[PDB]
């Protein structure tokens, strides 16, 4: 239903450097499922955050849970069910490089996404097995809904 | 040169700098390794090379 | 020298239009309402007066110049509504409000006058 | 030369107030209480009052 | 229909000033108000002065300025006097202007005040609003001024004589609930007359879902008019004014189609 990923994050760290920006903070955390590591921009006036809070990324490459391709306009007027709806901080972006840990002969094994957000940027490092909808110049939404 | 001076960039040589190890590392295309090559290339075209 | 006389700024002559309607080729369903002998004070209110109408895509309103007195203001709707008629009703809703506004405040000032 | 009609800022007229405000003066008023005594609040009517220089009082000493 | 559903208090009103406050309005609207309150409502101030003889220590146009900027009582007779560009008069007349007249000589021992006093109108709805007076000009013996002059209707947009306020205070969300302005101190900010905090806050916490709402006006007259006339006179000129575009707005799409 294009769920490129899909896990749930302990909020380990929240701006380690310092407070660079007052209404956005970068966010290090790491999950326990797969085991991954998401550094994580997110707006705080809208939105906030405590160190040590659980939430689920549903990192999609559509909301409106069909395949359809959105093509990224704004559509306010829409009354289609799409998946913003049970997530309560919805974000849209572009993968805009991938990393990891290729050598000449063996393959990736430890792959790192990189995802701007209109600016707000995000790191995904984990295992190349989970990290495989990602592309480079691929347009996809991050989900986030706290836990209680 | 003969080029117009509002139509030039400036650039970096990746010659000049490296060293002899690195510019034959980095310079010189590999055919020996097979799995490199495969990695880089598609399978006919790999074919083609060795 | 070159001062321009101070009632132009409000005043149409022999030639101009107060309104004018151009389609916007751009996006289907746009419409330029350029308005002539005007400024923020009637661009403010019709903009948001129109942002509140939910089958109102796009609206916002330009002045190309503040020594030239024109606004542009630039509408698109959704598929099923036309941009003129999202012009009107906005400014039918702008002087309702303000009938309002103005009948509330007469009985305001009556009552505080009175006691 | 003359103290202006009214407030350069916001239009409160002022041109009324000069001889008043000097009246006060000679009556031992300091500057700050005789302007609040005319109703000048805000401090654009106070700079226009306070700076004024009467030179029309000057002007007036030729023979026409 | 969306149209909005405002309310009026009012707090304070004087022969001066009038302190009232808005709610359930657009940011828009309100600022358009003040605008409006500024610069849209029409009263009646001298524009156009013919001086015979002047002999005093100022010149004729400094003369005419300082007449022109002479506030003229315009309760009710503003509405009834229409534009002298639209009346059908060839230059002025009686239902598109009012007439002044000024003639003093000085010939005492002492300095003659030209004031606002000594101008005197045919029609008596329309007076210099101090009748201390403004002052017009100071005059030595032997020096005289003689002067005939017709004030027009006309607004703020033209010429800053015709604005009848005499400063617009206007406020909205006094603690910053809307985050509208960032205080890099906010600790070092005085709190507004209209703040609703202790003094151990300094700004209201950050409303995320929070819009313009309330709006508190202080419209102080110059003396042209009653404030609370410039109030109903400014949301008139605007209905018009909308009423009006609303008219060529339908002829366009009329011809259009
Ligand atoms: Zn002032
Ligand atoms: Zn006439």
């Amino acid at each position: 239903a294009g769920i490129l990923f899909e896990d749930i994050f302990d909020v380990k760290d929240i701006d380690p450097e310092g407070k660079k920006f007052d209404r956005v903070s970068r966010l290090h955390c790491e999950s326990e499922s797969f085991k991954m590591d998401l550094i994580l921009d997110v707006n705080i006036q809208i939105y906030p955050v405590d160190l040590g809070d659980k939430f689920r990324l549903v990192i999609a490459s559509t909301l409106y849970e069909d395949g359809t391709l959105d093509d990224g306009e704004y559509n306010p007027t829409d009354d289609r069910p799409s998946r913003a709806d049970q997530f309560e901080y919805v974000m849209y972006g572009k993968v805009y490089r991938i990393e990891g840990d290729e050598t000449s002969t063996e393959a990736a094994t430890r792959l790192s996404a990189y995802v701007s957000y209109g600016g707000l940027l995000m790191r995904l490092q984990g295992d190349a097995n989970n990290l495989h909808g990602f592309e480079v110049d691929s347009r996809v939404y991050l989900l986030m809904k706290k836990l209680a | 040169d003969g080029l117009a001076g509002e139509s030039v960039e400036f650039q970096n040589l990746a010659t000049l700098k490296p060293s002899n190890k690195a510019f034959e590392k980095k310079f010189r295309f590999d055919y020996t390794n097979e799995r490199a090559l495969r990695r880089t290339l598609q399978e006919d075209l790999v074919k083609d090379v060795l | 020298m070159n001062a321009p006389p101070a009632f132009e700024s409000f005043l149409l002559f022999e030639g101009e239009k107060k309104i004018t309607i151009n389609k916007d080729t751009k996006v289907p369903n746009a419409c330029l309402f350029t308005i002539n002998k005007e400024d923020h004070t009637l661009g403010n209110i019709i903009k948001s007066q129109l942002l509140k109408d939910p089958q109102v895509l796009f609206a916002g309103y330009k002045v190309p110049h503040p020594l030239e007195h024109k606004i542009i203001i630039r509408v698109q709707t959704t598929p099923d509504y036309s941009p003129q008629e999202a012009f009107t009703n906005a400014i039918t809703d702008l002087i309702s409000e303000l009938s309002l506004l103005e009948e509330r405040f007469r009985v305001a000032i009556k009552d505080k006058q009175e006691g | 030369m003359i103290i202006p009609v009214r407030c350069f800022t916001c239009g409160k007229i002022v041109g009324n107030k000069w001889e008043a405000y000097l009246g006060l003066l000679q009556a031992e008023y300091t500057e700050g209480d005789a302007l609040d005594a005319l109703g000048l609040k805000r401090y654009c009517c106070r700079r226009m009052l306070l700076a004024h220089v009467d030179l029309i009082e000057k002007l007036l000493n030729y023979a026409p | 229909p969306y149209a909005n559903q405002p309310t009026v208090r009012i707090t304070e009103l004087t022969d001066e000033n009038v302190k009232f406050i808005i709610e359930n309005t657009d940011l828009a609207v309100a600022n358009s108000i003040r605008r409006v309150f500024i610069a849209e409502v029409p009263i009646i101030a001298i524009d156009w002065v013919q001086i015979d003889a002047n002999s005093s220590v100022l010149h004729d146009e400094f003369i005419a300025h300082r007449l022109g900027l002479i506030p003229l009582t315009s309760d009710d007779i503003v509405d009834k006097l229409q534009y002298s560009r639209d009346c059908t008069c060839e230059e002025f007349c009686p239902e598109c202007s009012v007439e002044f007249t000024l003639d003093v000589r000085c010939n005492e021992d002492q300095t003659r005040h030209v004031t606002s006093r000594d101008l005197i109108s045919n029609s008596p709805r329309v007076i210099p609003v101090t009748s201390d007076d403004i002052l017009i000009v100071k005059l030595r013996k032997g020096q005289e001024l003689r002067l005939r002059a017709y004030a027009k209707k006309g607004f703020g947009k033209e010429h800053a004589k015709w604005n009848p306020t005499a400063g617009v205070a206007f406020e909205y969300d006094p603690d910053n609930a809307l985050r509208h302005t960032v205080y890099p101190k906010p600790e070092e900010w005085p709190k507004s007359e209209y703040s609703e905090l202790d003094e151990d806050e300094s700004q209201a916490p950050y409303d995320p879902n929070g819009k313009p709402e309330r709006f508190y006006y202080n419209v102080e007259s110059c003396g042209s008019l009653r404030p609370e006339t410039i109030v109903l006179s400014a949301l008139s000129g605007l209905k018009k004014k909308l009423s009006d575009l609303q008219t060529q707005l339908s002829h366009e799409i009329q011809s259009d189609v």
